[PDB]
C-alpha cells in the first residue's frame, strides 16, 4: 500500500545541517555507475555483488561493489546479466580500483524498451510548480535510484539543489506514484555536522523498483 | 592519460623561500582535487597541502601551516605551492597529486588514498 507523506517536522531542515553538504553534492553532479547486460565476477561479504565495470571516462574504478539489503537479494542476481545503475562512493567503501554503491540492479532479460522512455518530474517551490522536465532510461523496470539521481542531477545543475556548505532549500523530498501507491526520500541530510555517504546511499540497498510506464515524479522543495 | 610535471624545486637556506609549480595535462575535464605530497628516503609519503572544489576547500599539514600556502590558475590548470621559511625538516622529494573523485574525506583528505595521479616529483634541499 501507499506509504504516507511526511508529518511536521518529520524532513530533514537543511539549516540544521552544520557540515559540508559538498559531500552530499558530489553523489549527484556527475558521479554514476553505469551498465549494459554485465554478470557478477565475484563476492566479498554475503550481501553484494562484484562487478568489473571500467570507468572508460575517469579511470576511478575497475571494479563495483553492489550491496544489497539481504542475502536473498545477492543470491538472486548472481549469476544473472544485469544493468546497473547507481550512485556511487570511494570514502569508506569497505572491499578487501575500486567503488562501493547500493542496488541499481535490473535483470537485462525482457526489460529493455524498442525506445527510450520519458517520465516528467512536477517540481514545486513552496507549493508552487514552477518547473518541470523529464528524465528517461530505456527499462521496463527501473529502480528508484536510477529516477532518484537522474532527477537531481539535474536539479544540481539548474537549481543548485546542493552547493559546497549549504542549500538554497531549507527542506526536500522526492515522490514516486504509481497509480494510488506512492513512497518518498528525504533529500536532505540528518542534522549535525557529520554527513556519511555511505549511510545516506544505504537507502537504496534495497533496489526498490518502479515501471516506468505508470510512475509519476513530483519533488517538493521550500526556501528560507 | 594524465601528466603532472612538477618544477621549482632547489638547494636553499634556513629561513628561504621556494615556489613549487605543476603543469597539469592530458585530460580535457576539470580536476577535483589537487595537492602537495613530500617523501624523503627512509620515511613514508606525507601530505601537505591540498586544494579542491575550486578552491573552496584548502587542508595542511600541521607542520606547514603558516609557512606554506596552496594555490591555482584555473586559467594555467596549474597548482603552486609557496613555501616560506624554510626548514631542514622540509628537505624531501615533492611530488603534485590530482584526483577525479569528489568530496572532502574528514582526515583521510591528505592521506595518498585520496589522490590517484602522480608526478615524478621535485627535489627540495634545505641546509642548516
Amino acid at each position: 500500500e501507499s506509504q504516507p507523506d511526511p508529518k511536521p517536522d518529520e524532513l530533514h531542515k537543511s539549516s540544521k545541517f552544520t557540515g559540508l553538504m559538498e559531500n552530499m553534492k558530489v553523489l549527484y553532479d556527475d558521479n554514476h555507475v553505469s551498465a549494459i547486460n554485465v554478470k557478477s565476477i565475484d563476492q566479498f561479504l554475503y550481501f553484494d555483488l562484484i562487478y568489473s565495470i571500467k570507468d572508460t571516462k575517469l579511470g576511478n574504478y575497475d571494479n563495483v561493489r553492489v550491496e544489497f539489503k539481504n542475502k536473498d537479494l545477492a543470491d538472486k542476481y548472481k549469476d544473472k546479466y544485469v544493468d546497473v545503475f547507481g550512485a556511487n562512493y570511494y570514502y569508506q567503501c569497505y572491499f578487501s580500483r575500486k567503488t562501493c554503491m547500493y542496488g541499481g540492479v535490473t535483470e537485462h532479460n525482457g526489460n529493455q524498451l524498442d525506445k527510450y522512455r520519458s517520465i516528467t518530474v512536477r517540481v514545486f517551490e513552496d507549493g508552487k510548480n514552477l518547473l518541470s522536465f523529464d528524465v528517461q532510461t530505456n527499462k521496463k523496470k527501473v529502480t528508484a535510484q536510477e529516477l532518484d539521481y537522474l532527477t537531481r542531477h539535474y536539479l544540481v545543475k539548474n537549481k543548485k539543489l546542493y552547493e559546497f556548505n549549504n542549500s538554497p532549500y531549507e527542506t526536500g523530498y522526492i515522490k514516486f506514484i504509481e497509480n494510488e501507491n506512492s513512497f518518498w526520500y528525504d533529500m536532505m541530510p540528518a542534522p549535525g555536522d557529520k554527513f556519511d555517504q555511505s549511510k545516506y546511499l544505504m537507502m537504496y540497498n534495497d533496489n526498490k523498483m518502479v515501471d516506468s510506464k505508470d510512475v509519476k515524479i513530483e519533488v517538493y522543495l521550500t526556501t528560507k | 592519460q594524465v601528466q603532472l610535471v612538477e618544477s621549482g624545486g632547489g638547494s636553499v637556506q634556513a629561513g628561504g623561500s621556494l615556489r613549487l609549480s605543476c603543469a597539469a595535462s592530458g585530460y580535457t575535464y576539470s580536476m577535483y582535487c589537487m595537492g602537495w605530497f613530500r617523501q624523503a628516503p627512509g620515511k613514508e609519503r606525507e601530505g601537505v597541502a591540498g586544494i579542491c572544489a575550486n578552491g573552496k576547500a584548502i587542508h595542511y599539514v600541521d607542520s606547514v601551516k603558516g609557512r606554506f600556502t596552496i594555490s591555482q590558475d584555473n586559467a594555467k590548470n596549474t597548482v603552486y605551492l609557496q613555501m616560506n621559511s624554510l626548514k631542514p625538516e622540509d628537505t624531501a622529494m615533492y611530488y603534485c597529486a590530482a584526483d577525479s573523485r569528489g568530496g572532502i574525506w574528514y582526515e583521510q583528505q591528505l592521506s595518498t588514498l585520496r589522490y590517484n595521479y602522480w608526478g615524478q616529483g621535485t627535489q627540495v634541499t634545505v641546509s642548516s
